[PDB]
């Protein structure tokens, strides 16, 4: 009955303001300590500070101390993480936490990316296999999501009807840009006689894009 | 500012053997020791509630001990849902300090790569880009190389690769190659490969394309 609702991903030009809301239930927030948590892509957790939502007491690390202010509201049960004078040192995943008596609850996390570049959606591009491709039991496709800023995206196939052979890549960044790739690997009893089809989502840029994987015609 | 310090980074072990994780707090802390486990894309969860007290629904192969500067993070027999990363925390002076972590990873049988080929789309060639990519599926160990030659000649400019994270049902890496070029180079030359070099195999396993075909 315990859970913490963190509010979307954020992105944000570098000296900009953002708000996170972290909406709890199961437990009023005045009985228990709201940590928030701090972790980096590909790096580790790092406790940026408390809140005593009864009273209102703030402890941070002090390297949090003007960059993030932590304010509560009872009345809600949300607990809110501000961070200001945002750089690209900012971009992170932010937790909220419940800790009391030694105990610890966390939400799903909130993603902020600080950067100057712009929205840019991802364009994608079917691979079926070469025409004179070799012809196995198993036959794998490809879907390719280039030039797309800022992470994530999320890809599935056949709107997650195929999830067995599935392997998705993590994304590159070169140039602003993102580039991943993701392959299933299906029968190739299953191909072309039923659909494959990419389903990509880009949140960031309102983009859902769907791309059915169609033997290369010459 | 009393600092968890925890060894491994990396516990590269196999299923079946006992990985113990040491955390070192450089000042005492006593009971205010929690261990933490994350999963990819998860958030942590806590597994370890004052440095010896498992929450609910932890697997007792789980376990901690340690008081004052020395505690560890013990897990008696590794298994595929164990792959995660490990973080240990201190919570008895309000400056609250986590480890730098440890990255768990499963030992097992060398595993060729299934290495797959594909031209560049269609659509794509009408944007005025090119991009051949090359899959390496289910290999181990993760280090790896691919060579991508262009009609015989060996090419290392426009080349992106990425790993994924070991797979908890096999125990693999899959990683991709992608060779960007222009369109007009793409259509100057006609021969295009991938090489995958491994432990597994002295010779590399070549997958490759024509252009002129389709």
């Amino acid at each position: 009955q315990v859970q913490l609702q963190q509010s979307g991903a954020e992105l944000v030009k570098p000296g900009a303001s953002v708000k996170l809301s972290c909406t709890a239930t199961g437990f009023n927030i005045k009985d228990t300590y709201m940590h928030w948590v701090k972790q980096r892509p590909e790096q580790g957790l790092e406790w940026i500070g408390r809140i005593d939502p009864a009273n209102g007491n703030t402890k941070y690390d002090p390297k949090f101390q003007g960059k993030a202010t932590l304010t509560a509201d009872t009345s809600s049960n949300t607990a809110y993480l501000q961070l200001s004078s945002l750089t690209s040192e900012d971009t992170a995943v932010y937790y909220c936490a419940r800790k009391r008596y030694s105990m610890d609850y966390w939400g799903q996390g909130t993603s902020v990316t600080v950067s100057s570049a712009k929205t840019t959606p991802p364009s994608v591009y079917p691979l079926a296999p070469g025409s004179g491709a070799q012809t196995n039991s198993m036959v794998t496709l490809g879907c390719l999501v280039k030039g797309y800023f800022p992470e994530p995206v999320t890809v599935t196939w056949n709107s997650g009807s195929l999830s067995s052979g599935v392997h998705t890549f993590p994304a590159v960044l070169q140039s602003d840009l993102y580039t991943l790739s993701s392959s299933v690997t299906v029968p190739s009893s299953t191909w072309p006689s039923e659909t494959v089809t990419c389903n990509v989502a880009h949140p960031a840029s309102s983009t859902k894009v769907d791309k059915k994987i169609v033997p290369r015609d010459c | 500012s009393i600092v968890m310090t925890q060894t491994p980074k990396f516990l590269l072990v196999s299923a079946g053997e006992r990985v113990t994780i040491t955390c070192k707090a450089s000042q005492s802390v006593s009971n205010d020791v929690g261990w933490y486990q994350q999963k990819p894309g998860q958030p942590p969860k806590l597994l370890i509630y004052n440095a010896s007290n498992r929450k609910n629904g932890v697997p007792d192969r789980f376990t901690g001990s340690g008081y004052g500067t020395d505690f560890t993070f013990t897990i008696s027999t590794v298994q595929a849902e164990d792959l995660a990363v490990y973080f240990c925390q201190q919570d008895h002076s309000f400056p609250l300090k986590f480890g730098a972590g440890t990255k768990l990873e499963l030992k097992r049988a060398d595993a060729a790569p299934t290495v797959s080929i594909f031209p560049p789309s269609s659509e794509q060639l009408t944007s005025g880009g090119a991009s051949v990519v090359c899959f390496l599926n289910n290999f181990y160990p993760k280090d790896i190389n691919v060579k991508w030659k262009i009609d015989g000649s060996e090419r290392q400019n426009g080349v992106l690769n990425s790993w994924t994270d070991q797979d908890s049902k096999d125990s693999t890496y899959s990683m991709s190659s992608t060779l960007t070029l222009t369109k007009d180079e793409y259509e100057r030359h006609n021969s295009y490969t991938c090489e995958a070099t491994h432990k597994t195999s002295t010779s590399p396993i070549v997958k490759s394309f024509n252009r002129n075909e389709c």
